[PDB]
């Protein structure tokens, strides 16, 4: 189990860690999160008690490196930062824990809900979709924009999502117009599983990923590529039986963490009435359409 | 965007454009079979494919052959209209390929724009006009070619044989779009006001009557009475 120090919390914040969030109040001794659980990446994500506006945070992983938070006042904002001098950052650590000022990464035991919402995520992708690589963190916000989004403006903080579309060439076979268009089979295994990801926990590392920029910061162009993830798997007739049953369990565990009062802007009606009920694997997902009935049947 | 009676006169300007109407394309009789179910039984059919400008009707005859050992016949249809569509732009010299081709029913748009890829700046547009040329295979002659096609075809008709050479382009659809309307809400009477007068004929490779201006004006007036009173009986007004 490692720690997250914070150096001070000088302005008043809601703090999250992965899927839970603690109320810091201005010039609270608060100097970090414990017990944070190794082998999985987290994120640590921040809005101000002042400004709604702007969610923002840091994807990290803690075998990866000693990482702290620090209040920036030129900047205005709370930095994830790295410590390379070990014995510095314990002698910190344990000052902080012996006075007990910081917070305990609240996980039950019989909970697998980060790990079923972070399973194919690996900070090595995470980096190369969020390129800064003087940093082993990734910072992601509310206002970020998508390279997609971006064609059609600074690449120096876009989101390299993989580029989905499904009335480009690169989704349409000369000579296979209609049959490519309404069977994506091919963009999906050639172009996108075999070509671009390699394998399918990549594909699924990318779409659990830009499912969560979509929920902790209300990132909109994550959103459009986790919608878009899941509809090229949907309209696609000829799916590996381990990706639907994969999928299934993804969404579900998606489906049931995000926030009850988000549904309107997080979720598109038009792919999910078609992902579930019209698509070529609108019996595919008996879990995801359990609970998606029985927890937003306004929806569909 | 989509095509309206506010941006109407654009179809005039210099820039080339197509509609491209697929409502006959997919043309079937229903017919009970011995067991007293039903059946279809498909007929030849025709994309319609005008620069409103010129006149050039661009028919490209769908033969029912097209339709052999193949499921889901309304969807295919709108694919292959798009595939025939395409098929003609790239046969054109890139210098007669239009600007714009706007679609008479929304459903072709995903067909068109997917086999359009190749042409980035072609617009393909929708429209929220009401325009008849469903009516088309009440032109006899277009009819006819149509029904005796023995495979595959694209004939080049001049749809409005030679008004141009008296009449804008403008006035020239609005004769065209005038005639479609009275032959769509009621062929028969349409067609009694354009042959009554067996002195007016109709020029070989034309398809309308030889009418003076001033017969096209009676004639003109006789297709808008059809179509008010038409109105009335349909709705009670
Ligand atoms: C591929 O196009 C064609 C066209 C036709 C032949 N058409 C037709 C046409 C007209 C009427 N009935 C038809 O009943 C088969 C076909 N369109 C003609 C035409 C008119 C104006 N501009 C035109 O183009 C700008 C064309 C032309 C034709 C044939 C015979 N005589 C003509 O006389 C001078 C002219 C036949 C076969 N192939």
């Amino acid at each position: 189990m490692n720690t997250v120090p914070f150096t001070s919390a000088p302005i008043e914040v809601t703090i999250g860690i992965d899927q839970y969030s603690f109320n810091v109040k201005e010039n609270q001794p608060f100097h970090g999160i414990k017990d944070i659980p190794i082998g999985h990446v987290h994120v640590i994500h921040f809005q101000h008690a002042d400004n709604s506006s702007m969610r923002y945070g840091y994807w990290f992983d803690c075998r990866m490196g000693n990482f702290y938070i620090q209040y920036d006042p030129k900047d205005g904002l709370y930095k994830m930062m790295e410590e390379r001098d070990g014995a510095k950052f314990e002698n910190i650590v344990h000052n902080f824990k012996e006075r007990q000022m910081m917070v305990s990464y609240p996980k039950i035991d019989e909970d697998d809900t980060w790990y079923n919402l972070t399973e194919f995520v690996q900070m090595d992708k995470i980096r190369k979709i969020v390129r800064k690589d003087e940093n082993q963190f990734s910072y992601v916000d509310s206002s970020m924009t998508t390279v997609q989004e971006n064609e059609l403006s600074d690449p120096a903080h876009s989101l390299n999502y993989t580029v989905i579309n499904f009335k480009s060439r690169e989704a349409i076979r000369p000579g296979h117009e209609m049959e490519d268009f309404l069977d994506k089979s091919y963009y999906l295994n050639t172009v996108m599983l075999q070509g671009i990801f390699k394998n399918s926990s990549n594909y699924f590392g990318e779409l659990q990923f830009a499912f969560l920029n979509a929920m902790f910061f209300g990132n909109y162009g994550s959103s459009l590529q986790w919608h878009a993830m899941i509809e090229l798997i949907c309209s696609s007739a000829t799916v590996p039986k381990h990706m639907l049953d994969k999928l299934d369990e993804i969404l579900y565990y998606q489906i049931k963490t995000l926030p009850e009062q988000y549904s309107d802007i997080l979720l598109n009606e038009r792919v999910w009435n078609i992902c579930l009920y019209s698509s070529f694997q609108k019996n595919s997902l008996h879990n995801t359409e359990k609970i998606m009935e029985n927890k937003y049947p306004e929806l569909l | 965007g989509a095509m309206n009676s506010s941006n109407y006169a654009e179809l005039f300007n210099n820039d080339i454009k197509l509609f491209v109407d697929d409502t006959n394309v997919y043309r079937v009789t229903v017919h009970k079979t011995f067991e007293g179910n039903v059946a279809t039984k498909a007929i030849n059919g025709c994309i319609f494919t005008l620069n409103p400008k010129t006149g050039h009707l661009f028919l490209k005859i769908i033969h029912t052959s097209v339709w052999a050992g193949q499921k889901r016949l309304s969807q295919l249809a709108k694919w292959k209209t798009a595939e025939e569509v395409s098929a003609l732009v790239r046969s054109l010299p890139k210098e007669e390929q239009p600007k714009q081709i706007i679609v008479t029913r929304k459903a072709m748009l995903d067909p068109l724009e997917v086999h359009m890829l190749d042409f980035p700046n072609i617009a393909i547009r929708p429209t929220e006009l009401r325009l008849p040329f469903s009516a088309a295979m009440s032109i006899d002659k277009l009819s006819d070619v149509v029904m005796k096609a023995t495979e595959p075809q694209m004939v080049l008709f001049n749809i409005y044989d030679d008004w141009l050479d008296r009449i804008s382009s403008y006035t020239a659809f609005s004769r065209l779009t005038l005639l479609l309307r009275a032959l769509k809400t009621n062929e028969e009477s349409a067609k009694m006001i354009l042959l009554s007068d067996p002195t007016i004929t109709i020029k070989s490779y034309h398809l309308w009557p030889s009418f003076t201006d001033e017969q096209w004006i009676t004639i003109e007036s006789q297709m808008r009475d059809l179509i008010l009173t038409e109105y009335g009986r349909k709705y009670n007004v």
